[PDB]
């Protein structure tokens, strides 16, 4: 089905009381005046501004932030440098090396996120058998070199402790979901 | 050598070229073209400034990612300039002031910092250092910042004594202070040359053509202890140069001779101001030296560098010293100054 | 061996498509420099014109040079209306890029690369 | 986080740090991986 | 220390306050992470209550916010109205792609990075970052600018 | 093998693991074929014409934006204006360049 | 009145907008790919691939990563014929080196022959 | 009744049949194959000198009245003689229907443009000779139109690079915003995701 | 002040899109959608994935 | 295959072997296909592998602690399909699809077995063998490996 | 919603509408921060029977397409057709059909 | 645990540090090496070796669908113990 937005019906023929509407519209300035008072009440409502940074806008725990490798409670690593957000990393935003540990564990010798690259898209985290690799809820991480954003395996990894006490609970409050 | 300063690449951005330099004047005019030289063939260019961040913010996008490396330095601090000169195999000394302030002057700018930096750069071991003279700075020269560069040069010799020395000539570029000193002589009524301009020779350098010599020193394995004068292909005298710069403006010429004395005395007036001075009693010295002419010494040919005319580059310095009316003139319509074998 | 023309049966109309488009690349390398403000002389911009026509100068098919010429057409129309900035102009110079010299003995110093 | 505390770990950080940016405690890169090429050394004796 | 010294220092103080208050960005954005930045200008942040109000022409900007894709083409444009500002002029990179290129690294017709063609004051991370990290990375450039000292430079000088 | 599945499958299933690894590696492969595939967006008919080859990887993605078609059309919209009025015409074609260049 | 005739090599590197060392320094090679030894699939040895000769890689300074200067690293293309990837390679300009296929040759093969009564093909273990 | 397949009409199948065998008929001196495929999409593949005869009769017939046209596009194939596949999608609203019309091309067989048809083919067919070099005849003002002033090559061909081969750069001796032989970072890694198994027996090619 | 011509130059956003998506994966070519009409993210992710 | 599961019980675990410094064997993987069994019969001529027990506890490997190691026996870690028989040197350094391949020839000695060289960001990271009737059939040695 | 009556009154009659009815600044009406856990369900193909891959694989029945008429492999009273029906003309609205 | 080199450089859980004469620790000259103190190789070395009944252990480490995929690890022998190769916890037969 389908409307019309400006084709009138009919006529509304010639009337003296309508052509005295229509001329007070004319030089009063009706629709004016009443545009008017639609930003006069505008003016007396209350501002939609917080009060930054004091205040901050609301998040879920779904959001994608800055990147972090978690670990296990016992605090050995989470990932096991099996490249599948390096595979699935859409910018190619993830450069991973790795060789077999001291005690033979199948870890990363690099694990970098060039933040500058990456599309912060969570297919890395949803990628992740393991839960290595998440993306915490920060956001006010912006630097002052193109170099800070340069992420390497001691930045992901001082980040993910760091975060730990906020990243386990937004996936305690997601996982289900996923 | 190391496995790192192996060169790589095919000399681009983000190719390796080997060279770790630690450029001390790399804030002011010809810094900013050795710094630029230097991160286009990809190099470890360590920055030691003195000035504010904001005006080292120009240099930011010089080189790659992690390729220039910024640090605070002090001229009376020593363990600063061995914290900047600690890891580099290359070290130039660009340092130097037009005038005098309240706390460096001319002496410790030309013979106390270099001989510092050389210093540190013998103690902490590094293969190349590079320091720039002025041409015709010999000994017992007119001005007092000639004399100092010469002192200079011996503390520099006698402490690192396989400093390449370069000593170049007037350089004109862009932001220097020679072709846009002459232009800006405009904004009085008259040029005042002394003796009208007459018996004063001169051969400028181009700013790139320095820049480039620099970097061919630290790659040049034949340039080692040797002293380069950096000189333009042709020889004007005084007033035949000012008369292509302002035909080249456009604008007027009015030459008058001034007598050198006199000529001082408004150099010294002008001079005492706080801020960077128009014009001083050293500067107005060094206009009226004469070049001398390089004979026994290598120069920009001996380092691989083409000298690039004045006239060629003179454009891309003058034009915006034009009037709306003269804007858009080409090169061949200012007639090219006449040139002096002598 | 038998084709379709594009728009020259042989090499002279498109010999002469491209002495027509060399004549305007040469009355317009003036007025390019007059207007857009180029460092470079008139001398340098026709040298340029001529040392890109000479870098063409080796094919001998038809077709192909009928498209050189319609793709130099869309160049000089890029130069007579300002599409072209200063900087689209002077890349034609390389100035900022240092050449790769031809010799096997700097070939061999500088790389791997032949 | 006083009513509900989150889960305490030994390997979080006590201690939060703010944006450490043009500061001497902020990030610097490096590869994080050791040398793969090994050169070989030439011996120190010489053979005449 | 000497009396002058304090002096210059309370001028420096006072020249970066009113700098860093009064902080005027050009009209200038490029893609998505403009969309966020004028979510930023929206009545949730509020940039005019920090002080911040866009600026049509680059000479009235004081700080240049490169929110988009920086192509080939675009380079010299940019450049150029970079250029065009005035001298106390700071630039904002914002979002991977004005950072290093991002989603279009590896694209022919894109600039790895705007730091290639302007110098970057403040780079904000994030594709597209959120109008509040704008928003905190025009603080921290504020912050960056009151940490400044010209006059004490030049005083030392 | 196209969706990926569950956490929980794929952490407790052998079967659910190798497709989510083979999803997250390779991704589905597609039967070769060609498509357009038009759909109403807010500004008008967005389209895509993909072309598979068979792969994992799409041969061929052609992007159909109507503000390509658009702005071709703005010169003929504007005859007889003023740049206000071509300001208007602008706003009113509902012009946004991501899809127009990309 | 519509048809020429053109004897010549079918040269399009004028065209193609490739820089002349691309061209003239660059080899490529037209092969079928060898089956991954790690797999026995052999739908990977289907298609001829036409790839170039490899470039320098480096060591990024800053962060170890593989930096390159060649733009023809990943270029690989496919093509159904040896001969349509011969007539890419002469069209636009590139010297090839071609390797002929390797089909494996066929094999006889019989269950019986682990159980012979006298050869030695009789197997010793299952 | 399957949850998971796409349920499947045979009468637009039949109708977008009868369609092409109508237009086969009709135009037997240009039209090369007729196909509809299983996503019920009507293909016809024309001789390149019958695009405007082609064009001009379905937009302007009244049993086909395809009179928007949808886009214009090429698909490089470098493995043909004629390695550009240029479509034009087209759009019927009288009918509700759409047409896919095909074509060939190479490097120096130029196609004739349907301006004179559709306008939208301007732009369109800019867009075609920018991204492949697939000339148009009689096209009102032909030039690039994505690609930057003075990009050499065409970037949506096979055989050009993905990172292209210069990249641009602010130089500060020269003040200018310049073209550089194109050195990476990091290199693209390009990745092998195929796999070694057939994956749709309904597409085997025979062996050769 | 009257327009006698308008000539819109475009590609000053062009990012090779198309040739990064065929270089790509589909599940990493689908955030290209979101990026070519950035403000009519989720009816681009539908038209990619009806296509797909 | 499905693309799901019904196995509702609990999965078999199976010990290590250590038969060398070359062969990682991780034998919870094994399917018990015997094909490293029948190369060592065969090819390698050895008569060292073999499966010891019976029904779902059917085990392969050597029932005592032997190191098996002759030449040609990497290609057990070719011809094992899942990963039972990896390369302890090639442990967990990277992946398939990182890998550049090179077609080249082995010049450890004189055979000349074509091979492909796995590199990946410009290192060399494995040696497989190539097909090649006439030379090396489908298998390398130790040494070249 | 802490405006007083007098400004409340204001408002409205400034707008002309009634602007306390529907505010667009939330304060209590939005779903809880926290949420209780969720227990999604599975799909119809989760089943340990009769749920054989062979028997719902839609993306193998994808086949080539039907060629109509080939110009090799071919090798060449009725009505005309069209490519559908034509397009039944839109009724008018019956909820609004001006404004 | 964190150790220095002979420069003076913390060296990192992969065993990565500058030499001396390498000239990259300019970048970390005026600012700082940042290293993870926290070794994971150390921290799974602290961990008690579980001592389990039955012949075949499952592992999926902890907190069921937010850990790791479930393996099963066998421990037949008597001189080792098991490690699960993705969380590194030990266990251990009982035989008493
Ligand atoms: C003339 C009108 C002056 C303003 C006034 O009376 O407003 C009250 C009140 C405002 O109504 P409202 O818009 O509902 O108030 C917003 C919230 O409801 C209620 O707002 P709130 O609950 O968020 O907090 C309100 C609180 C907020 O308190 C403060 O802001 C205190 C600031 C102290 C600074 C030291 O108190 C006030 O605003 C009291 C009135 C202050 C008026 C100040 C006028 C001089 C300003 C400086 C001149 C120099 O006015 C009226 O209802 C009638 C106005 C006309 C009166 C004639
Ligand atoms: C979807 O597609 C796309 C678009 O399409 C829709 C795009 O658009 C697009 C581009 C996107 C952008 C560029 C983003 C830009 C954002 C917006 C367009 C939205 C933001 C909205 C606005 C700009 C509208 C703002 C409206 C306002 C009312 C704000 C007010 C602004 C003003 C300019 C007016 C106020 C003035 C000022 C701030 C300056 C005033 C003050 C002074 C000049 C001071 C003068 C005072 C003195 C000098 C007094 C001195 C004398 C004395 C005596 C003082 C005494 C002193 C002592 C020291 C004692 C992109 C990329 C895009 O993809
Ligand atoms: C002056 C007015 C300033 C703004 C006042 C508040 C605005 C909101 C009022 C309510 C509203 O929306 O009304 C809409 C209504 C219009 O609604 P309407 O658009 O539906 O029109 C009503 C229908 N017809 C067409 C028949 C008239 O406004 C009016 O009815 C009055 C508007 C005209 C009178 C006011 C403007 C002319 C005044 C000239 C003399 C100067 C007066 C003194 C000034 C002193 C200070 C300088
Ligand atoms: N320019 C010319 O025409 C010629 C110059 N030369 C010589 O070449 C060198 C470079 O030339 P040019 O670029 O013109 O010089 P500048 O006037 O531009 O200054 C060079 C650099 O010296 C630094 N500097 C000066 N004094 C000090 C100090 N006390 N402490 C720390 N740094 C200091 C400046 O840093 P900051 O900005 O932070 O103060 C600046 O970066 C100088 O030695 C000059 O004498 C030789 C021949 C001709
Ligand atoms: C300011 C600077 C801007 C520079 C702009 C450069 C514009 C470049 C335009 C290029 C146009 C072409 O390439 S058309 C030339 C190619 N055509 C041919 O080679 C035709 C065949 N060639 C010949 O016949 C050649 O021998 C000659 C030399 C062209 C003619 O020699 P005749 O004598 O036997
Ligand atoms: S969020 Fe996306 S783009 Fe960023 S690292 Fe993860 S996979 Fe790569
Ligand atoms: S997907 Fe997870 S476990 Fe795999 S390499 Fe990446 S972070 Fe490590
Ligand atoms: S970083 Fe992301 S959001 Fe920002 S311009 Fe690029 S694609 Fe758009
Ligand atoms: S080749 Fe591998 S899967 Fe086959 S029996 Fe041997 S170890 Fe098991
Ligand atoms: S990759 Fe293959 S062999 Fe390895 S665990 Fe998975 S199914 Fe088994
Ligand atoms: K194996
Ligand atoms: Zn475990």
């Amino acid at each position: 089905t389908y409307k019309y937005v400006n084709k009138k019906e009919q006529e509304s023929e010639v009337d003296m009381k309508s052509a005295t509407d229509n001329a007070a519209r004319i030089l009063m300035w009706t629709e004016l005046i009443r545009g008017l008072g639609m930003t006069l009440s505008y003016l007396f409502r209350e501002p939609a501004t917080i009060n930054y940074p004091f205040e901050k806008g609301p998040l879920s725990p779904r959001f994608r932030g800055e990147h972090a490798l978690r670990r296990y409670p016992s605090g050995e690593e989470r990932c096991i440098a099996c490249k599948l957000c390096e595979a699935i990393c859409p910018a190619q935003a993830i450069t991973i090396e790795a060789e077999p540990r001291a005690d033979g564990s199948r870890r990363t010798t690099r694990y970098d996120i060039d933040m500058t690259k990456c599309i912060y898209c969570g297919f890395c985290q949803e990628a992740c058998p393991v839960d290595a690799i998440v993306e915490g809820p920060n956001f006010e991480f912006s630097t002052e070199t193109h170099e800070e954003l340069l992420y390497n395996k001691e930045k992901l990894l001082n980040n993910g402790d760091k975060w730990e006490a906020e990243i386990a609970a937004n996936i305690q409050a997601d996982y289900l979901y996923r | 050598l190391h496995h790192a300063v192996i060169p790589h690449g095919k000399g681009g951005r983000s190719s390796v070229s080997g060279v770790v330099a630690t450029v001390f004047g790399a804030t002011g005019f010809l810094g900013r073209y050795v710094v630029n030289h230097l991160g286009r063939m990809g190099s470890q260019v360590i920055i030691p400034y003195r000035c504010d961040v904001y005006d080292i913010m120009h240099l930011r996008l010089m080189g790659d990612l992690g390729q220039l490396t910024f640090l605070e330095w002090d001229a009376r601090d020593k363990d600063s300039i061995r914290k900047a000169v600690q890891h580099s195999n290359v070290v130039i000394n660009l340092i130097g002031r037009e005038w005098e302030t309240r706390n460096f002057d001319f002496e410790d700018v030309f013979v106390n910092i270099p001989r510092a930096i050389a210093q540190a750069s013998k103690e902490a071991g590094v293969e190349r250092f590079i320091h720039v003279s002025h041409l015709n700075a010999s000994m017992k020269s007119s001005s007092k910042s000639l004399r100092s560069k010469a002192v200079g040069e011996k503390e520099v010799r006698s402490v690192f004594p396989e400093a390449i020395i370069i000593r170049p000539s007037d350089i004109f570029g862009r932001e220097d202070r020679f072709l846009n000193h002459f232009a800006n002589y405009r904004w009085f009524l008259a040029v005042p040359l002394v003796s009208l301009g007459f018996k004063t020779v001169k051969q400028p350098v181009y700013v790139a053509d320095v820049s480039k010599g620099i970097v061919n020193a630290t790659k040049d394995p034949d340039a080692v202890g040797k002293t380069f004068a950096f000189t333009g292909p042709n020889r004007y005298l005084l007033f035949h140069l000012v008369k292509y710069i302002f035909g080249m403006t456009h604008r007027t010429f009015i030459p008058y001779p001034l007598p050198l004395f006199v000529y001082s005395w408004i150099g010294k007036l002008f001079g005492l101001s706080p801020f960077e001075p128009w014009t001083t009693k050293d500067k107005v010295e060094r206009i009226h030296i004469s070049d001398v002419m390089p004979t026994d010494l290598p120069g920009l040919e001996d380092l691989g560098v083409q000298p690039t005319p004045l006239e060629l580059k003179s454009i891309e310095v003058l034009r915006r010293h034009r009037t709306y009316r003269w804007l858009s003139s080409e090169i061949e319509e200012t007639k090219p100054a006449k040139t002096v074998n002598y | 061996t038998s084709v379709k023309p594009i728009f020259s049966r042989d090499l002279n109309e498109a010999k002469r498509r491209v002495r027509e488009l060399y004549r305007a690349w040469y009355r317009e390398v003036p007025n390019t420099v007059h207007l857009m403000q180029l460092d470079i002389t008139v001398k340098q911009g026709r040298d340029k014109v001529r040392e890109m026509f000479m870098k063409n100068a080796h094919v001998t098919d038809p077709r192909v040079v009928d498209l050189l010429v319609i793709k130099g057409k869309m160049e000089l129309q890029e130069t007579i209306k300002v599409w072209k900035q200063r900087t689209h102009v002077m890349r034609f110079f390389h100035e900022t890029e240092t050449p790769r010299p031809k010799d096997f003995l700097s070939k061999f110093y500088m790389g791997h690369d032949p | 986080p006083t009513t509900n505390p989150p889960t305490a770990r030994k390997f979080i950080w006590t201690n939060h740090k703010f944006n450490v940016s043009a500061t001497p405690e902020q990030y610097v890169p490096y590869s994080t991986t050791r040398k793969k090429i090994h050169e070989w050394v030439p011996p120190s004796t010489p053979y005449k | 220390r000497s009396r002058a010294e304090y002096v210059v220092t309370k001028l420096d103080d006072l020249i970066n306050w009113a700098r860093r208050s009064s902080l005027w960005p050009m009209t200038f954005g490029l893609a998505c992470c403009a969309v966020e930045m004028m979510h930023m200008a929206a009545p949730r942040y509020d940039m005019d209550r920090f002080g911040v109000v866009f600026r049509a022409s680059p000479r009235q900007a004081d700080v240049m916010i490169v929110a988009g894709t920086l192509t080939n083409k675009m380079a010299p444009a940019l450049r150029k109205v970079y250029d065009q500002m005035p001298e106390p002029r700071y630039v904002v990179s914002m979002g991977s792609c004005a950072n290093g290129g991002g989603y279009y690294h590896y694209s022919y017709s894109v600039v790895r990075g705007c730091d290639r063609i302007v110098p970057v004051d403040i780079y904000v991370p994030g594709c597209p970052p959120t109008a509040e990290a704008l928003l905190y990375g025009i603080l921290q450039l504020q912050r960056k600018i009151k940490r400044e000292q010209k006059l004490k430079i030049w005083y030392r000088r | 093998k196209v969706s990926p599945p569950k956490r929980a499958e794929m952490k407790t299933s052998m079967e659910s693991l190798i497709h989510h690894f083979k999803l997250y590696t390779e991704g589905y492969q597609v039967p070769p074929g060609a498509t357009y595939t038009a759909i109403e967006a807010p500004k008008g008919e967005f389209g895509v014409y993909l072309v598979s080859d068979g792969s994992s990887r799409p041969y061929r993605c052609k992007i159909k934006a109507p503000g390509f078609a658009h702005l071709a059309g703005l010169d003929k919209m504007s005859k007889g204006h003023m740049l206000a009025d071509v300001v208007a015409i602008i706003g009113t074609q509902d012009i946004v360049f991501g899809e127009i260049d990309r | 009145t519509q048809l020429i005739t053109v004897d010549e090599k079918l040269d399009i590197t004028t065209l193609t907008g490739v820089p002349e060392e691309h061209i003239k320094t660059r080899k490529v090679r037209i092969f079928v790919p060898a089956r991954n030894n790690m797999q026995s699939g052999v739908n990977n040895t289907k298609k001829w691939k036409m790839e170039f000769d490899t470039r320098e890689r480096w060591e990024n300074p800053l962060m170890g990563w593989a930096s390159t200067a060649d733009p023809l690293s990943n270029m690989v293309l496919t093509f159904s014929a040896k001969e349509d990837a011969i007539a890419f390679a002469e069209k636009n300009g590139w010297s090839y080196d071609v390797e002929e296929k390797k089909v494996p040759k066929p094999k006889s093969k019989s269950y019986g022959a682990n159980f012979s009564w006298n050869k030695r093909t009789r197997v010793s273990t299952k | 009744k399957r949850p998971t397949v796409r349920p499947r009409s045979d009468v637009t199948h039949k109708q977008l049949s009868a369609f092409g065998e109508y237009v086969a008929e009709i135009l037997p001196k240009y039209v090369q194959q007729v196909q509809v495929s299983c996503l019920d999409e009507l293909e016809i593949c024309i001789h390149p000198d019958g695009v405007i005869p082609t064009l001009t009769f379905l937009r302007d017939h009244t049993n086909a009245q395809f009179k928007s046209l949808a886009d214009l596009t090429a698909v490089d194939v470098p493995t043909r003689q004629n390695r550009f596949e240029i479509v034009y999608n087209l759009l019927s609203l009288r009918f509700n229907s759409r047409i896919r019309v095909k074509t060939y091309a190479d490097e120096l067989t130029p196609i004739d443009s349907i301006v004179s048809v559709h306008i939208a083919a301007n732009w369109y067919e800019r867009e075609v000779w920018d991204m492949f070099g697939v000339f148009f005849f009689n096209h009102p003002d032909l030039r690039r139109i994505l690609t930057d002033y003075g990009f050499e090559g065409h970037p949506f061909r096979k055989d050009f690079p993905l990172t292209g081969y210069v990249e641009l750069r602010y130089d500060d001796e020269v003040k200018r915003v310049v073209a550089e032989p194109v050195e990476l970072a990091q290199e693209f890694r390009k990745f092998d995701l195929n796999s070694p198994w057939e994956a749709f027996p309904a597409y085997r090619q025979p062996p050769e | 002040e009257m327009v006698r011509k308008c000539d819109p130059h475009i590609g000053l956003l062009h990012r090779g899109t198309e040739k990064l998506i065929e270089y790509k994966t589909y599940l990493q070519a689908l955030p290209y959608f979101d990026r070519l009409d950035y403000v009519s993210m989720m009816c681009n992710e539908q038209a990619y994935s009806i296509a797909v | 295959g499905s693309d799901r599961s019904r196995f509702l019980e609990g999965k078999r675990a199976v010990e290590d072997k250590n038969i060398g410094p070359l062969v990682k064997t991780i034998m919870t993987r094994c399917i018990q296909c015997t094909r490293c069994i029948r190369f060592a019969s065969e090819i390698a001529g050895v008569d060292d592998l073999g499966t010891t027990g019976r029904g779902n506890d059917m085990q392969v490997g050597t029932y005592i602690e032997k190191m098996f190691m002759s030449e040609l026996s990497g290609n057990v870690i070719d011809i094992c399909p899942v990963g039972a028989l990896t390369s302890k040197p090639y442990a967990f350094t990277a992946r398939p699809w990182e890998t550049r391949k090179t077609e080249s020839i082995d010049v450890m000695d004189a055979v000349g077995s074509n091979i492909v060289v796995s590199t990946r960001t410009g290192e060399v990271m494995r040696i497989l063998p190539r097909m090649h009737e006439d030379i090396n059939e489908e298998w390398i040695s130790d040494k070249t490996r | 919603a802490s405006a007083t009556r007098v400004i409340q009154k204001l408002r409205n009659w400034a707008s002309g509408q009634d602007l306390q009815a529907k505010l667009q600044l939330r304060y209590q009406e939005i779903a809880k921060r926290t949420q209780p856990p969720p227990k999604l369900p599975v799909g119809p193909s989760h089943k340990l029977s009769n749920n054989y891959y062979c028997t719902r694989d839609g993306r193998r029945e994808v086949v080539p397409p039907s060629i109509i008429m080939s110009s090799q492999k071919a090798l060449v009273e009725k009505k005309a057709v069209t490519p559908a029906p034509p397009m039944k003309r839109w009724e008018l609205s019956k909820d609004q059909p001006y404004l | 645990g964190v150790q220095v080199s002979p420069s003076g450089e913390k060296i990192t859980h992969t065993g990565q540090v500058y030499d001396e004469k390498d000239y990259r620790r300019v970048r970390f000259v005026d600012r700082q090496k940042e290293v993870n103190e926290n070794f994971a190789i150390d921290l799974i070395a602290q961990q008690p070796v579980n001592e389990v009944e039955h012949r075949i252990i499952a592992c999926d480490g902890g907190g069921g669908a937010l850990g790791h995929p479930k393996v099963y690890i066998n421990l037949d022998k008597e001189t080792k113990t098991g490690t699960c190769g993705y969380c590194g916890l030990q266990f251990k037969q009982h035989h008493h």
